[PDB]
């Protein structure tokens, strides 16, 4: 990356910018540009600026057509298969169609025929993104498949899909059946009545996505009595939730042959995520379902559920015991298996799973990843959120550590109540009392209370307020971004 | 506890309690931002659409007694 | 059944003494007497007869209605409460009669309007009530043509009276309702005393409405501001206060509508004398602050030639009416410093500073509040050391008031701006109005210590002869100023510390030793607070009383009757434990332990919280390794095992005191469940390590053995459930329940409302998802005895976390009539 | 195995869900207080350069239900009142020399959360800033009468009960009278029949109601005074200004239409909502607005409201003595839909859109002296209105301020060349 | 016999006598006085302005509910004044 190198208050800073790889630059100063910098990158000349100074989460944008609903990774490629579906709307094919015919009925009102009002009207498609979408119906959708290259802006490929029809999983994967061939599944469903629920019956798309993940082509369309929600590559093989059935399903010439079933999963499958043994399912409402496939039998056997009914939206495993799970309400929890858990067996099931962590977010989380911010930092629990917002769960080191925080947490409660009345602990006990997490939002608050209060909660805690500060920070030092080059 | 909208009491009929998590269902909805956008979200409708239609399944959700 | 009836009450209720039917109007009376039932009764008496005397307010009629309750509401044996009553009923009859009020308007006037000028308040505020109810059954028209004929009576009391009254319904139907009207009689020509009436009416206005006026505030101006100039002395007097009061009511907003009444003002301060003038005068010094700084700069120098020239007036309401234009004046921000300090000061300390004003209080007052203010903007020294050299007159009021203002205005601004000569003629002014006392002034011990502290550092030089002085007042004048020197020794103990003279604290230390024995104990208690203060800043090992003397001879004041000396005095060995407890040895700690343990029971709370603070320093000195193991009243050493418990940890105390609890006897038992609910519940979260070695003991005592076992064991899972609450113990207290849960069912209402109130803890600690979960079997059981149990669990679990039972409640699918199932919850993006 | 969590945020919402302006900072420049989800933030958009700069942003821990700002007669500076899910009231003030909004007054009425019964999800003002009413969605309200004392700090009242069993509120609305007693509109629906009938006649023919609150300030008390039945449901209400500025009453927005309606002698106005040439849409769906700004000037006042298509309109009231004459509507232009919209001095439109980017624009004229037409209640018609959606002519974008929200999915991989991992959010 | 008001409390601070001084008004526990307690205008008016919540003797201090109250949100009830529903005196 490039990374600017500058002195401040005799303090200096190496902050990286929020850019591609460049091959070259000089200093630059023109009337346009007063302060810029000319970079040469490969194949291309690139006449900067660095106006902001400030380090945040900068953006490029690629638009899209529909909403969407799940991209997945492209090993080889690199490339994203994205599904984009809509309520309420019509697919391209029903906007020409439906257009044209109004066209048609324009002229049927017979006035001095003359007028051709339809040449204006078929002529000017409206930007759909600043008009907003001529889109309306109850039970139609619009749904597409896109291929985009992550790299630049463009799209590889597109598909677009019948009437009716949306999209709700996408998996990318091979086959043990096959060779080293990339298939594209996508569940799809037929005729959805949002508000009252019903469907008519689902499909499930299969693709070959030739040419190193560039270009889908049709392979077979299989069809089932319930939309699959679920989509996940799992032994060789591909399990597939449809309604709150999840099966086994194995490549076919003609269509995915159904290879194994289980139907005593209580509700309805949102997600499903699977160790290279278990499979983690994600009910509507009755949280997480263990389920373990025998290899000799195609039996898929539920060892384990949870004591408390979850909305769940999204989760990960964090390891072979413990799922971090995400909530419709804003909530986020951990639960673990306790280790003398028996994977081999035959109110729901017998032996529970106890949860280990609850806290309320506040903002309804969409999607959870344990990965390493930056390069020599230390994995943490990425999760982001409906209201556009990214945030961090993250492990401590010590006890030291922990009782530290805790007691800023304590102390901050009552110096620093929240601003509109609320109690802190209540509000993060929203729905489940708070366990193992402590609120760094509000301890980071420490920087902005009156300096008489920052020394009657450091001194309690035998500590200075720059020691308080800086412990703090370390934090993000170590699992965030720090730009502080000593 | 009997002057508190929602309270129970031993001859409370299953509509009663079910228009009752109804009704405070909605104004939950109502009240977090997140909830009224996923909801928003999955059926393609503005937030004052939403919010319009929750409004009127207030008096109406479960349909009418026996 | 009649309620009580009181002697005074026969006069007007003595015909329900005999029991008399079929009388028309006597039907009416003594249904009436309903007015009986809501006076003298219980809160269901007056609630339900007040509701029948409002739906039948119309079928009664106001006539025998108010004939009947003016009556009541006249007799001097009428208690405030009652007459509250009596306020609310006429309300709420009131607002039935909208019309019928009209004719009786007048009658009930001549009795209510004199409450708007009693001494007592809310007497005064029961009035205005009353009479904004009653402009509001009748018209504005039916007020004004009621209460008109008395604007120009002859007598200045029914004047007042009316105007006051007037005001009252401006506040009640609103400003521009009455604005014309006002705009008339401002205007009369039939006769002056119309005229001043209407702008005393706009003066009152002022007055109750206060703030509210600002947007009308430029119609009321202009409807009274030609009152400036009329032939009638007293209507430009009642003119200027008024505008003087809208002045008042609109700070500081509104400058732009007394726009009209800047010019007249001015120019007739050249052409008024007497009282007039200080009525002009008063309008003008609520005028200036309400002013731009450019503007109260040329206006305070128009008006300031003739405030000087009135500092000496013979009068003394002038006085003071233009002392307090001066702090107005100098309040302002456009009235620079270096003005005041030439064109204000000299003559302000010329003829204001005299001996004659510290003699009366209204005077002594106002010039000290108004010289500190003063101080305030020309800066702390120029004021001070204009009275400095008064501090040594011989008049010892006079060294009263110039303490005080120098105490204040020190205690405001503080000491930079004083140099060193200043300094000295403080210190010099200080000592000699502190020694020469008539008596014991608080006054000047509040200048003393506050200017001490507020010199800081700086007073060093003088310790030697300040603690002089406080040693020859500690043994002089026979114990009863002792107390005195005691409480200035105690104020300045931390700057005695931070000059570095610890040995002067030291004869302090000896001296203030040698007086313990003292019988007076209210001087003795100042004694033992100097002695605390000195402690709190001085070295364990520089204390000239050495510990090991000085606490031996704390010890036996314990027993002292007086709760100063009670106070002070553990304080004090509170003080000792904390900082030095190396220098006693644990037999005296143990014996004072068991000198407070009594304590912990005192009905002072001070006394008591000082006695837990003082008890946990001891505890934590000795070390809970050795206390007894348990002795009559268990409650203080309840009280002790929990403070012992919460100094030190609990892993000390809650092996023996669960030890205590495996004797076969029942009453001890229950002391052990006592105190290990007090125990949990005042320690709080500390109890988050030390539940699962409370387990089998609430095993077996919540199990069915006697009830009071499972009521107090109960209200234990509700301590601990309340102080643990928010740190991961959802197995533990989860555990518990499953043993809870059996007692739901029980009569008994003490140990049913523990076990709820277990439930309730349980709830908040747990979760609502899981108390939802056990309560939902039995909200639809076929069995009515468990749906009342259950449902009134369900309704506890309701009325807390309703908004979190949004995500717990069950699917539950819609039958053939009704739809059940919450589909939005359902949606899968 | 113990695992103990730390929880920080990265990037704070981004989403907007209410927005307000005025003179927070005491000066005459206008500032916007939005509310994030959880998070009160204090924008500042420069006349000069036209950006956006964020002032302030305070994490509130709790949800904002309900964002008004209010000024005093008299007064120089706007307060903030903010209702939340705690069972409190506050009322907050901006301080520029110290960046930090100072609570001012906090009081407590109810329970915590968004509950069904306590207040905190509606909020109205009285224009004049004697009394502010917090309701809840259901048979509680309760109002505050606002008053300064000597020392010209803000002080705050008891409350005063307004409740009334059985009542659905759709919005609370404070009506612009001259000083008079204040009054506060809201739109009710009592359900108490449609629950006693196993039929369903009662659930059906049950229509909304426009009701009028007064505040009796002389008697101190909260009655009732005002309702009548509305011809069709609506959604939200916009104030009218009145006293010595134009008609006092209340615009009700409906499905299909707007209705001023004053009250007293005051006949009720109506007018269809216009419609796009040509919709694609399906006819059977209705058209509502999704919310509105109000600008007043001692000359004249208009309103601007989109539709669920993005359609800001100009609605203008002609009036002949205290009377209304007719509402004139015209196209002003579109923009994506808004949560809520400020039209600033100097000729400035703040559109926080509902999803996605936000946008500020300038005004560059007011929508008037163009040849497009413009539609009045008083044409006839039985059919509606159509007009032509065209390009901006009336705004110029010229800041653009990047939301995320609504982020449905994330993976955090290094696709690119560089080193630190990219956040690649769909 | 005994029971609070339950009125809605306004901006009236509620005080306690000596002898209740320490004592959550709900509960009665003297551990942790957490919220200060409001009461409505009409308990305190006239005569009972200052007296005390518990028994109305002349308060001293002011009133609390304890931590175990603020955390179930018992402060958040109507005003917790003791009024016997016998005579008003
Ligand atoms: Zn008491
Ligand atoms: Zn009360
Ligand atoms: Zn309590």
């Amino acid at each position: 990356r490039s990374w600017l190198s500058y002195s401040y208050q005799s303090r200096f800073h190496l902050t990286p910018l929020s850019y591609e790889t460049l091959e070259f630059a000089s200093g630059f100063a023109s009337e346009q540009c007063p302060e810029g910098i000319v970079a040469i990158s490969t194949n291309t000349l690139r006449i900067l600026a660095l106006e902001k100074l400030g380090a945040v989460f900068n953006q490029v944008a690629f638009p899209l057509q529909y909403t969407p609903r799940k991209f997945v990774i492209h090993p080889e490629s690199n490339n994203l298969i994205i599904i984009e579906t809509d309520h309420n709307a019509y697919t391209e094919a029903t906007k020409a169609q439906r257009k044209q015919q109004m066209a048609e009925e324009m002229v049927e009102a017979a006035g001095e025929l003359a007028a051709e009002m339809a040449a204006a009207f078929l002529n000017e498609n409206l930007p759909e993104s600043i008009f907003g979408a001529p889109k309306a119906g109850n039970g139609q959708w619009a749904s597409v498949i896109r291929v985009m290259n992550p790299i630049q802006g463009n799209t590889l490929d597109l598909v677009q899909l019948e009437q009716n029809e949306a999209a709700f999983s996408v998996a990318v994967c091979r086959f043990s059946n096959t060779g080293e061939d990339w298939y594209v599944l996508v569940g799809v469903a037929k005729d959805l009545i949002l508000n009252p629920r019903s469907v008519a019956g689902g499909f499930v798309y299969t693709y070959k996505l030739v040419n190193n993940g560039e270009k889908l082509e049709f392979l077979h369309k299989t069809p089932v009595e319930e939309v699959p929600a679920a989509i996940a590559p799992f032994q060789g093989r591909v399990l597939i939730g449809v309604g709150k059935l999840l099966r086994v399903y194995d490549l076919g010439k003609k269509k995915l042959l159904r290879k194994c079933e289980n139907k005593h999963i209580a509700n309805y499958i949102s997600g499903i995520q699977t160790i290279g043994h278990r499979v983690i399912v994600s009910d509507v409402q009755e949280s997480f379902i263990w389920v373990r496939y025998k290899r000799n039998e195609n039996q898929l056997i539920i060892f384990a559920d949870d004591t408390y009914p979850r909305w769940v939206t999204t989760a990960s495993l964090l390891d072979y015991d413990t799922v971090a799970g995400a909530d419709k309400f804003g909530n986020i929890c951990v639960v673990r298996l306790p280790p003398n858990t028996n994977d081999e067996v035959d109110n729901g099931a017998s032996q529970k799973a106890e949860v280990i962590m609850n806290y309320h977010v506040g903002e309804t989380v969409l999607s959870l990843q344990k990965t390493t911010l930056i390069p020599g930092g230390s994995e943490s629990l990425v999760y982001t959120t409906l209201s556009g917002g990214i945030g961090i769960l993250v492990p401590f080191t010590s006890h030291e550590d922990h009782d530290f925080f805790q007691h800023v947490e304590m102390h901050l409660r009552s110096e620093h109540p929240p601003l509109c009345g609320r109690d802190h602990l209540s509000f993060r006990s929203y729905y489940f009392p708070v366990k193992n997490v402590i609120d760094g939002d509000l301890c980071e608050q420490f920087n902005s209370m009156e300096p008489n209060k920052q020394k009657n909660v450091s001194e309690e805690l035998d500590r200075t307020p720059p020691e308080v500060s800086k412990k703090l920070e370390d934090i993000r030092t170590r699992y965030a971004f720090d730009y502080k080059d000593d | 506890q009997s002057k508190y909208i929602g309270t129970g009491h031993a001859d409370t009929t299953k509509w009663e309690w079910l228009v009752n998590q109804h009704r405070d269902s909605y104004c939950s909805y109502m009240g977090h931002f997140d909830l009224l956008n996923y909801f928003a979200i999955a059926e393609n409708e503005s937030k004052a659409r939403v919010r319009f239609n929750l409004m009127e399944k207030m008096l109406q959700p479960c349909g009418p007694p026996a | 059944n009649l309620p009580f009836l009181k002697p005074d009450d026969i006069q007007y209720f003595d015909k329900l003494l005999v029991d008399v039917d079929e009388s028309e109007e006597q039907k009416e009376r003594k249904i009436m007497k309903l007015l009986l039932k809501i006076k003298n009764g219980t809160p269901p008496m007056r609630k339900a007869a007040l509701r029948q005397i409002t739906d039948k307010a119309r079928e009664f009629g106001a006539g025998p209605l108010f004939n009947q309750i003016l009556p009541l509401l006249m007799s001097p044996t009428l208690e405030d409460q009652e007459r509250h009553l009596l306020v609310k009923v006429i309300d709420r009859i009131l607002y039935k009669l909208d019309d019928l009020v009209r004719p009786y308007v007048h009658k009930i006037l001549v009795v209510i309007e004199p409450l708007l000028i009693d001494e007592d308040y809310y007497a005064r505020v029961e009035g205005r009530e009353i009479i904004s109810n009653l402009a509001k059954a009748a018209g504005l028209a039916t007020m004004i043509s009621t209460m008109r004929p008395d604007i120009d009576n002859m007598d200045e009391y029914v004047r007042n009276t009316t105007a006051r009254a007037f005001a009252v319904v401006a506040s009640a139907l609103g400003i521009p309702s009455l604005l014309p009207f006002l705009k008339a009689v401002c205007k009369s020509k039939k006769s002056w005393q119309a005229r001043h009436t209407g702008i005393k009416i706009v003066q009152q206005i002022a007055i109750l409405m206060g703030c509210a006026i600002l947007p009308h505030l430029r119609s009321l101006v202009e409807i009274i501001e030609h009152g400036l100039v009329d032939e009638q002395q007293k209507v430009r007097t009642i003119s200027a206060l008024a505008i003087a009061a809208l002045a008042e009511a609109a700070t500081p907003y509104g400058i732009e509508s007394f726009d009209s009444v800047l010019k007249p003002l001015w120019k007739g301060i050249r052409q008024h004398r007497g009282k007039g003038l200080a009525a002009f005068l008063k309008a003008i010094g609520y005028l200036i602050p309400l002013m731009d700084a450019e503007y109260a700069n040329y206006y305070t120098r128009e008006v300031m030639l003739i405030l000087i020239r009135e500092f000496q007036s013979p009068d003394e309401e002038m006085k003071k009416i233009v002392l307090k234009v001066v702090k107005q004046c100098c309040g302002t921000d456009g009235v620079e410093a270096n003005y005041i300090k030439t064109e204000i000061l000299p003559p302000f300390f010329k003829h204001f500073w005299q001996h004659r004003m510290a003699l009366d209080r209204r005077n002594y007052r106002q010039l000290v509040d108004t010289t500190v203010e003063l101080a305030n903007k020309v800066g702390a020294a120029e004021i001070i050391s204009r009275i400095v050299d008064d501090l040594k007159d011989e008049a010892e009021q006079y060294r009263k008031m110039v303490m005080e203002t120098i105490e204040k205005i020190m205690g405001n601004l503080g000491a930079a701006d004083i140099d060193h000569k200043l300094e000295e003629q403080l210190i010099d002014g200080i000592l000699y109005a502190f020694q020469e006392q008539t008596t014991e002034d608080s006054v000047m011990l509040n200048g003393f210590g506050t200017v001490v502290n507020a010199l800081g550092k700086r007073v060093k030089p003088y310790l030697p002869q300040i603690c002089g002085t406080v040693l020859w007042r500690l043994n002089n004048k026979s114990a009863k100023v002792r107390q005195q020197a005691a409480d200035l020794i105690s104020r300045t103990a931390v700057v005695m510390k931070t000059c570095q003279e610890e040995k002067l604290m030291g004869h302090l230390g000896v001296v203030l030793y040698e007086y313990l024995g003292e019988e007076y104990p209210e001087v003795l208690g100042s004694i033992l607070g100097a002695l605390k203060a000195i402690v709190n800043v001085i070295g364990m090992h520089k204390m000239t009383p050495p510990i090991k003397d000085l606490l031996p001879r704390l010890t036996p004041i314990l027993k002292n009757r007086h709760e100063k000396v009670q106070e002070n005095c553990i304080d004090l060995v509170g003080r000792i434990a904390d900082r030095g407890a190396e220098y006693v040895s644990a037999r005296e700690w143990m014996r004072i332990c068991f000198e407070l343990l009594e304590l912990l029971k005192a009905h002072k709370k001070a006394i008591r919280r000082a006695t837990v603070n003082t008890f946990g320093y001891i505890a934590k000195a000795i070390g809970p390794h050795d206390v007894l193991a348990t002795l009559q009243n268990r409650v203080c050493t309840t009280v002790a095992i929990a403070i012992v418990a919460e100094t030190c940890s609990p892993f000390t105390v809650l092996p023996a005191l669960m030890n205590e609890y495996r004797v076969p006897e029942l009453n001890v038992q229950n002391g052990v469940l006592k105190s290990l609910s007090f125990l949990f519940e005042y320690i709080g979260e500390m109890g988050k390590d030390y539940i699962y070695a409370v387990t089998p003991l609430l095993e077996d005592a919540l199990m069915d053995r006697d009830l009071v076992h499972r009521q107090t064991a109960s209200a234990v899972v509700q301590h601990m459930s309340l102080g643990v609450y928010g740190f991961g113990c959802e197995d533990s207290l989860n555990h518990l329940l499953n043993y809870v849960w059996p007692n739901v069912f029980e009569t008994s209402p003490h140990v049913i409302q523990a076990v709820m109130g277990a439930l309730e803890g349980l709830r908040v600690a747990i979760g609502p998802c899981r108390m939802l979960q056990y309560c939902l079997q039995g909200l639809f059981h076929p069995a009515r005895k468990v749906r009342d149990v259950y449902w009134k669990i369900y309704n506890s679990i309701y009325i807390g976390s309703q908004d979190a039972l949004i995500a717990h409640y069950p699917r539950i699918y819609n039958d053939d009539k009704n739809t059940y199932i919450r589909y939005e919850l359902d949606y899968i993006l | 195995v113990d695992m103990f969590l730390y929880n920080l945020t990265l990037q704070r919402a981004t989403g907007i869900s209410f927005a307000i302006h005025g003179n927070f900072s005491g000066t005459k420049q206008q500032e916007i207080v939005v509310s994030r989800g959880k998070i009160l933030e204090l924008l500042r958009p420069d006349p000069n350069t036209g950006k956006v700069h964020t002032l302030l942003t305070v994490e509130v821990f709790g949800v904002i239900r309900s964002l008004m700002a209010f000024r005093l007669t008299g007064g120089t500076k706007d307060y903030i009142v903010v209702g939340s899910d705690s069972g409190r009231i506050v009322i907050l003030e901006y301080q520029p020399s110290k960046n930090m909004f100072e609570k001012i007054h906090q009081e407590t009425f109810g329970k915590s959360g968004c509950r069904r019964i306590v207040p905190g999800q509606f909020l109205a003002v009285d224009p004049k800033g004697r009394a502010v009413m917090i309701s809840a969605i259901e048979k509680q309200k309760l109002v505050y009468i606002l008053n300064r004392d000597a020392a010209a700090r803000l002080t705050i009242s008891s409350p005063l009960e307004a409740h009334k069993a059985n009542t659905l509120v759709y919005h609370v609305v404070g009506v612009d009278v001259g000083f008079e007693n204040p009054m506060f509109a809201c739109l009710e629906m009592d359900y108490e029949e449609a629950d006693n009938d196993p039929t369903g006649e009662a659930a059906a023919n049950t229509q909304q109601t426009l009701t009028f609150y007064e505040l009796d300030l002389g008697l101190n008390h909260v009655v009732r005074k005002y309702s009548e039945p509305l011809e069709e449901h609506g959604n939200f209400l916009i104030t009218v200004p009145g006293g010595s500025d134009g008609p006092s009453g209340v615009l009700i927005c409906s499905e299909n239409y707007i209705t001023y309606k004053n009250f007293g002698d005051q006949p009720d106005i109506r007018c269809p909502i216009p419609r796009r040439r040509n919709d694609l849409d399906d006819p059977e769906r209705g058209m509502i607005f999704v919310c509105s700004a109000t600008h007043k000037t001692k000359s004249m006042f208009f309103f601007l409201a989109q539709t669920e298509q993005g359609d800001i309109f100009k609605i203008t009231l002609e009036t002949d003595e205290d009377m209304v004459t007719e509402i004139r509507l015209k196209y002003f232009d579109t923009v994506p839909v808004a949560a809520a919209m400020c039209v600033l001095k100097t000729g400035f439109l703040f559109v926080a859109s509902e999803f996605g980017n936000h946008y500020l624009y300038q005004i560059a004229h007011l929508g008037d002296d163009d040849e497009e037409p413009e539609f009045s209640s008083a044409m006839p018609l039985e059919d509606t209105f159509f007009f032509q959606p065209r390009p901006l002519k009336n705004l110029v974008l010229v800041d653009e301020l990047d939301s995320l929200s609504p982020i449905l999915f994330c993976q955090i991989a290094d696709l690119a060349n560089e080193d630190t991992p990219q956040l690649y959010v769909a | 016999d005994l029971i609070f008001c339950r009125k809605q409390a306004g901006v009236a601070i509620g005080r306690l006598c000596e002898k209740c001084d320490g004592k959550c008004v709900i509960c009665d526990s003297y551990v942790r006085p957490c919220t200060l307690v409001r009461i409505c205008d009409e308990c305190n008016y006239g005569s009972y302005q200052g007296r005390c919540v518990i028994c109305g003797g002349p308060g001293v201090s002011d009133a609390y509910y304890c931590k175990e109250c603020t955390i179930q949100e018992k402060d958040r009830d109507g005003c917790p004044k003791i009024v016997n529903l016998g005579s008003s005196k």
